[PDB]
């Protein structure tokens, strides 16, 4: 009823810029919240950025300065605008939608890993 | 300025024995209910007072949304003005009850192989609950004449009891998952809106 993709993980040296993206689609309510969350292995899923319902955006502590948040709303699409990316961000990265106030809605997660090149 | 939380009862992993039901209370947020009956998950849903496709259009002044874990052939009890042993001595829901009760089949959740034994309703009281009243006492009940003073014994019973939850039984004797939406409008500010 309600579907989200991620896409735009990869490989990325620290230092570097990547950008993500979250579609969502289905039944969507006018009131719903998307977010961005992540899980490095071995530790728990960990909120992200967000965009509360009256439109601004949250951060976590960790990346308070380095990642923005922005939601199109056309195309209904959730960007994650991550810059200065650290060895620490190396994470499954999911969106989140809280539909109209009743249900809330993962999706599977894509793989961000920060790690230099060798060239 | 804030989403209802309401989805912290409809995914919430693990709900609560009828005899203890779990009420939440809703206020200043906004709530699309289109959401609920748009899924079409719920094989019961059955309003009173209210309408749910009206229900975006109207603010109260508090929502209590009530949860618990039954069989499937007493979810005909949470309605007004039935009796049983739900009714009775567990849940017991107004005359002028005004609100909807929503209720599914949880068994893919709730019952193992084996047997899952967690959830309890009440077997015994002296008396009816009286609507939205909540007994948790667990004092020995007595079928007999006789003080019980604390220990179970002949015409001297334990007032709860185990549901059991196995997957390969009746549907009549499956769990339902339960909630139970109250709406409240006092004299004073109604916080609690749909998208308006
Ligand atoms: C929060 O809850 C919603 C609603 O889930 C449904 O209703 C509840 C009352 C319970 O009965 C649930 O058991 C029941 O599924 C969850 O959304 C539901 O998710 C499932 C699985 O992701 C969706 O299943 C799909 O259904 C289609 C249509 O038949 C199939 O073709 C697919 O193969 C797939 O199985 C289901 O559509 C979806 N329902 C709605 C109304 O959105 C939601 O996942 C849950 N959130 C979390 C985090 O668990």
């Amino acid at each position: 009823q309600v579907q989200l993709q991620e896409s735009g993980g990869g490989l990325v040296q620290p230092g570097e810029s990547l950008r993500l993206s979250c579609a969502a689609s289905g039944s969507i309510s006018t009131l719903n919240v998307m977010g961005w969350y992540r899980q490095a292995p071995g530790k728990q899923r960990e909120l992200v950025a967000q965009i509360t319902l009256d439109g601004s955006p949250e951060y976590a502590d960790s990346v308070k300065g380095r990642f923005t948040i922005t939601k199109d709303g056309a195309q209904s699409t959730l960007y994650l605008q991550m810059n200065n990316l650290k060895p620490e961000d190396t994470a499954v990265y999911f969106c989140k939608l809280e539909n109209g106030g009743f249900f809330y809605y993962w999706g599977q997660g894509t793989q961000v890993t920060v790690s230099t090149h060798h060239h | 300025t804030n989403l209802c939380p309401f989805g912290e009862v409809f995914n919430a992993t693990r709900f609560a024995s009828v005899y203890a039901w779990n009420r939440k209370r809703i206020s200043n947020c906004v709530a699309d209910y289109s959401v609920l009956y748009n899924s079409a998950s719920f094989s019961t849903f059955k309003c009173y007072g209210v309408s749910p496709t009206k229900l975006n259009d109207l603010c109260f002044t508090n929502v209590y949304a009530d949860s618990f874990v039954i069989r499937g052939d007493e979810v005909r009890q949470i309605a007004p003005g039935q009796t049983g042993k739900i009714a009775d001595y567990n849940y017991k829901l107004p005359d002028d009850f005004t609100g909807c009760v929503i209720a599914w089949n949880s068994n893919n959740l709730d019952s193992k192989v084996g047997g899952n034994y967690n959830y309890l309703y009440r077997l015994f009281r002296k008396s009816n609950l009286k609507p939205f009243e909540r007994d948790i006492s667990t004092e020995i009940y007595q079928a007999g004449s006789t003080p019980c003073n604390g220990v179970e014994g002949f015409n001297c019973y334990f007032p709860l009891q185990s549901y059991g939850f196995q997957p390969t039984n009746g549907v009549g004797y499956q769990p339902y998952r339960v909630v139970v939406l109250s709406f409240e409008l006092l004299h004073a500010p109604a916080t609690v809106c749909g998208p308006k």
